[PDB]
C-alpha cells in the first residue's frame, strides 16, 4: 500500500512564516512529482503548485504568484511548502498527493500534468480573529414523553468552542451503534457548535450508564458530566 | 486565467442518468488534460475521470465521463445511479500555466420521499445574559430534499449581518438536518419586537418564533 | 540617584504618572500609552468611570 | 558494588541494524573481560563472542561471522554491539557479561579466555513486522458474591498491547502485598496477552480505592483504571 | 556443534546429596577449563562454579565441584539441599571447537506436602467477543513440585497450534502459579462443543471442562 501523511497546519497568527511537510510511505517518492492542494471548508478544491520529480520545473498559481514557496527533498522522502503571508481565505486543508502520470502528453503538447488518485491525510491552517477559546459543555437529557418501549434520544451538547476539530465516541469508543455526531457549527461570534447522540431502547432508562467523550483536541478540554435524565422534582 | 462553470445543484431520481456541463467559458479545452473529482461533504475529494473516460480502483462501473467536441465542454454520464452517490461533483482540469476549478454541484437522488419541515428555536439562557452576549438558536431537522435556503428577519425587515446557514446533514432516518445561529447583542435583543428564522424547503416556507417573556 | 530637589515641587507635583492595570505583561522594550478604562466586570465601561 | 546496567535493544525491523549497549561501574573496566550472550525464549543459553581488555583480540561463533561487529571504548568505558541483517530467530532477551579477569591460562598450552563470573540485568530484542500498538485495559470487576468473610479475585488486564516494557502496580505500586503479574504471551495475530491479579480482602471491595497503574513508556502510554461495583441491575 | 547431556529434573529429599552430570557426546574435556552457572527462572543467570573447586561469593557451602576423565564429566556435589535454589543448571567451558552451553536440569526438593491440582476455566470476555478477540486462558497454581505439562484439546481432538505455557514460578506461600495461553478465533472458538484442560502433574490429573455458550 501507498500512503501520505501531512502536519503541521493549526493556530497561526496571520502575517507571519510558516513551514509545512508532507510525509510518505509506499512508494519511490523520487520518482514521482509531487503536489500541494488546499480545500477550503465550506468552499472546494484550491490547487496551490506542483513540481518536477526532480525539482528543475515548477508550477505554480496566479492568485498567490510569488507569495508561498515550495520544495522537495529527495534523500530525507518528504515534500515541503514554505507557504507565507497568510489571508482570510486560506484557511483550508492541505492535501498532499501523488501524480497519476509524470509527464504525459496529447501527442504534440508535453508537460508535467496533474493527477491524484491516491491523496494524503490532510492538515489544515488556522488563520482566524477569534482565538483558540475553551467550551462550555451542557448535557442533553431526554425528556420523558419517550418511555414504554421507545426510544429517548439522549447524550451532551458542545456550544461556543473554537478550532476545529472535535470527535465525538459513545462510551470512549466502546458503543458504536446510533453515533451520530452532526457537524460543526460556525456562529456569527466565530465558534463552534454541534450535537451528537446514541439511538438506544427506552428500556435502558435507569440502568445503562450514560457518559459522553468530547475531544476537543487542538484546545484539548474534556467534559465528563454525569449523563441521566433530568429527575422531574419540582 | 480561465474558469469552468458548473450547476450548483441538479435532481435526479437514481434509476436515470445525470450530466454536467463542465463548460470552460473562454479558450478552447480540446488535446488537453482532463481531471474530474467527487466530494463527500465534510471530506476530501475522489477523482472521478482523467483523461476522458478513465476510471479509478474501486468506483463502480456506472460513472462514464465525456468530452463535447464541438461546443469546447466536457460531461459525465453515470447510469443506475444510487442513494450512496449523493455527493460533490467537481470540474478540473489543467490549461499549459495553471489548473481551474468548477462552480461545484449537488447532486440530489430522489429515492425517497420528501420530509415536512418542522422546527423548533432554543431562547439563550439567563446566566449567560449577564455579559451582554446571546445567541439566537435555530434547529431545522427532518426535510427532503436536502436543499434547503435558510433566511433571518428582524420586524420583516431581511437580516443580513451574522446571517450563518450551515450545511445540511444526513440523518440516522435517511432525512436532512442543519442549524443556524445569529450572535446579537442584548440592545439588539431588546429593541425589536420580535424576529424571525424563515427557512424554505423546496418552495414552502418553514418558520417558527421566539419570544423575550422566556428572557427574564 | 535621588532627584528630590529636581524633580518636587511645593504642594505636590502631579505630572508623573504610572500605568497599575493591564490586561497582560508588557513584552521587553515595549512601551504602551493606552488610556483606556479599565473594564473588571461584564459591563462596558464606554469611558466613564 | 559490581552491577552491570542495561538499555537500548528492542523493536527493530528484520534487515537493520542496531547498537546495543553495556555499562558497569564499582571495578577497572579497561582490565577485565566481558562477554555477550543472548537467551532464545524456552530455550537454553547460547555463546556470542568475546573482546580482550586491548581492544585487539576479536573471537566470533558461528551464527554472526562477519555479520555482527563488537567494539569497546575505554575512554567512555562502554562496550558497543553491532548487529546487522536481522534474522526472526534474533527475538531473545540479550545478556551482557564478564570474565573472571583479562584472558588468562595455565599449563603452557592455554588462551586469553576464561569464565563468566557476572552477568547483566538484559535487553530484550524485537525483530518482527507488527508495529507499535497501545495497550488496552478493562475494569474486570469482582463477583459481588464475594462477600461475608472471602477472598476475592480482580485486576487489569492488559491486552493487545506491544512492546515491551509494561509495568503493572495498585496505588502506584504502594500496595505491594498480593500483586502477581502473570508472564507475557503471544497470540496468534503477533500482539501479547497477559494477566495481573492482587490477592485483597472481599471486605475492601467498594471501600478502598482501587487504581492499577499501567506504564507502557515507548508509547508513552499510562492508564489509571478503577475498579467499582458491577451494576448488573434489570 | 557440540552439547553437554544432563536430565530435565531432579527431585530428592532435603537431607540426600544430589549431583549433576556434564559430559559431552565426543572431544575430550580433561584438564581442561570449565565452569557451571544456575538460572532460577526468569531472571538473570548467575554463577557457580569456574574451574572446579571453586567459590564465588554470597554462596553457601553446600556445593562441590570435580572433574573426571574415565568418562569425559565433571561433576558438581550438592550435599544437604534446600528448596530455596530450585531451578536450572547449565554447563560450560572451553572445548576443542567453541565456548559451549548445556541443556539444563530442574532442581526440586520436596519441602512441602503435595497437593491435587486445581483447573479453572476462562473463556473470552463478553466485551471481547464483539471485538472478534479470543485468547483461552487455563489457571494452574498451588501445585507442588512446580513440574507441570499442559495440553490444548477441542472436542477430544488435541490443539497444537496457538500453544503456550507459562513456567510456573514460585508464590508468597513457596507454591507455583504457571498460566496457559491459547490462540484461537471467535469463528473457531464458539464451533467446538467442548474442550479440556489437562494438568498432568506428578500423575496426578484433574480435568475441568465448560460451555463457550456461557459467554452470552
Amino acid at each position: 500500500q501507498v500512503q501520505l501523511v501531512e502536519s503541521g497546519g493549526g493556530v497561526v497568527q496571520p502575517g507571519r512564516s510558516l513551514r509545512l511537510s508532507c510525509a510518505a510511505s509506499g512508494f519511490t517518492f523520487r520518482s514521482y512529482g509531487m503536489h500541494w492542494v488546499r480545500q477550503a471548508p465550506g468552499k472546494g478544491l484550491e490547487w496551490v503548485a506542483f513540481i518536477s520529480y526532480d525539482g528543475s520545473d515548477k508550477y505554480y498559481a496566479d492568485s498567490v504568484k510569488g507569495r508561498f514557496t515550495i520544495s522537495r527533498d529527495n534523500s530525507k522522502n518528504t515534500l515541503y511548502l514554505q507557504m507565507n503571508s497568510l489571508r482570510a481565505e486560506d484557511t483550508a486543508v492541505y492535501y498532499c498527493a501523488r501524480d497519476l502520470s509524470a509527464g504525459h502528453c496529447t501527442g504534440g503538447v508535453c508537460y508535467t500534468a496533474g493527477g491524484i488518485d491516491y491523496w494524503g491525510q490532510g492538515t489544515l491552517v488556522t488563520v482566524s480573529s477569534a482565538s483558540t477559546k475553551g467550551p462550555s459543555v451542557f448535557p442533553l437529557a431526554p425528556s420523558s414523553k419517550s418511555t414504554s418501549g421507545g426510544t429517548a434520544a439522549l447524550g451532551c451538547l458542545v456550544k461556543d468552542y473554537f478550532p476545529e476539530p472535535v470527535t465525538v465516541s459513545w462510551n470512549s469508543g466502546a458503543l458504536t451503534s446510533g453515533v451520530h455526531t452532526f457537524p460543526a457549527v460556525l456562529q456569527s461570534s466565530g465558534l463552534y457548535s454541534l450535537s451528537s447522540v446514541v439511538t438506544v431502547p427506552s428500556s435502558s432508562l435507569g440502568t445503562q450508564t450514560y457518559i459522553c467523550n468530547v475531544n476537543h483536541k487542538p484546545s484539548n478540554t474534556k467534559v465528563d458530566k454525569r449523563v441521566e435524565p433530568k429527575s422531574c422534582d419540582k | 486565467n480561465f474558469m469552468l462553470t458548473q450547476p450548483h445543484s441538479v435532481s435526479e431520481s437514481p434509476g436515470k442518468t445525470v450530466t454536467i456541463s463542465c463548460t470552460r467559458n473562454s479558450g478552447s479545452i480540446a488535446s488537453n488534460y482532463v481531471q474530474w473529482y467527487q466530494q463527500r461533504p465534510g471530506s476530501a475529494p475522489t477523482t472521478v475521470i482523467y483523461e476522458d473516460n478513465q476510471r479509478p480502483s474501486g468506483v463502480p462501473d456506472r460513472f462514464s465521463g465525456s468530452i463535447d467536441s464541438s461546443s469546447n465542454s466536457a460531461s459525465l454520464t453515470i447510469s443506475g445511479l444510487k442513494t450512496e452517490d449523493e455527493a460533490d461533483y467537481y470540474c478540473h482540469s489543467y490549461d499549459s500555466d495553471n489548473v481551474v476549478f468548477g462552480g461545484g454541484t449537488k447532486l440530489t437522488v430522489l429515492g425517497q420521499p420528501k420530509a415536512a419541515p418542522s422546527v423548533t428555536l432554543f431562547p439563550p439562557s439567563s446566566e449567560e445574559l449577564q455579559a451582554n452576549k446571546a445567541t439566537l438558536v435555530c434547529l431545522i431537522s427532518d426535510f427532503y430534499p436536502g436543499a434547503v435556503t435558510v433566511a433571518w428577519k428582524a420586524d420583516s425587515s431581511p437580516v443580513k449581518a451574522g446571517v450563518e446557514t450551515t450545511t445540511p446533514s444526513k440523518q440516522s432516518n435517511n432525512k436532512y438536518a442543519a442549524s443556524s445561529y445569529l450572535s446579537l447583542t442584548p440592545e439588539q435583543w431588546k429593541s425589536h419586537r420580535s424576529y424571525s428564522c424563515q427557512v424554505t424547503h423546496e418552495g414552502s416556507t418553514v418558520e417558527k418564533t421566539v419570544a423575550p417573556t422566556e428572557c427574564s | 540617584w535621588n532627584s528630590n530637589n529636581l524633580d518636587s515641587k511645593v504642594g505636590g507635583n502631579y505630572n508623573y504618572l504610572y500605568r497599575l492595570f493591564r490586561k497582560s505583561n508588557l513584552k521587553p522594550f515595549e512601551r504602551d500609552i493606552s488610556t483606556e478604562i479599565y473594564q473588571a466586570g461584564s459591563t462596558p465601561c464606554n469611558g466613564v468611570e
